[PDB]
Order: structure tokens, then sequence, then C-alpha cells
């Protein structure tokens, strides 16, 4: 019985670290994003 | 109330409790105690306004 309690638990725990790991994708992605429009800036 | 958009800011930078310098060198740290530390620009409160 606390067998599919342990699962869940690790879906929620799995969850948490997918959540950490797409934010810190998504602040690489504005870094880049932003580096570009820069870089792009000073050409006209 | 206002808060900082923790994604679209260009710089924002999650501060915790133990880091948190404002008042410096005129309030004790982390507990009601004789002033701490010396005088400094702070860090904190984010400006929401201005």
């Amino acid at each position: 019985s606390s067998a599919r309690d342990d699962k869940l638990t690790a879906l929620l725990a799995q969850l948490d670290s997918l959540t950490r790991e797409l934010n810190v994708v998504s602040q690489q992605l504005l870094d880049l994003r932003q580096q570009v429009s820069a870089l792009k800036a000073s050409s006209p | 109330r206002q808060v900082v958009d923790d994604t679209k800011y260009k710089d924002y930078q999650q501060v915790g409790i133990l880091h948190q310098h404002n008042n410096s060198g005129f309030v004790g740290y982390l507990a009601p105690t004789m002033r701490e530390g010396q005088a400094y620009p702070a860090n904190f409160p984010y400006p929401l306004i201005g």
C-alpha cells in the first residue's frame, strides 16, 4: 500500500527537479537572447 | 502589491535572509542585539519605483 505513495513521492521529486532544470534553461535562454540583441544592436 | 519578476528581470538574484545587508552596521545580525557590521550601501529591497 505504501509502494504507491513511494512512487507518487518520487514523481513529485522528479517534477520539482524538472522544474528547476526548466527554470535554469529559461534563464540561459533569456541571457542568450539579450546577448544576441546587444550584438545585433551595434550593426546598424 | 508588486514584487520583482524573477524571470523577466535582467539581473535578478535570489538573495536569502542570511545575505541581505540593509541598514547595515546599525542593526544586529539575524537577531535583536547590539549593532553589528559596518556601514554600506544596501542590497536588498529592490527598488520598485523611481
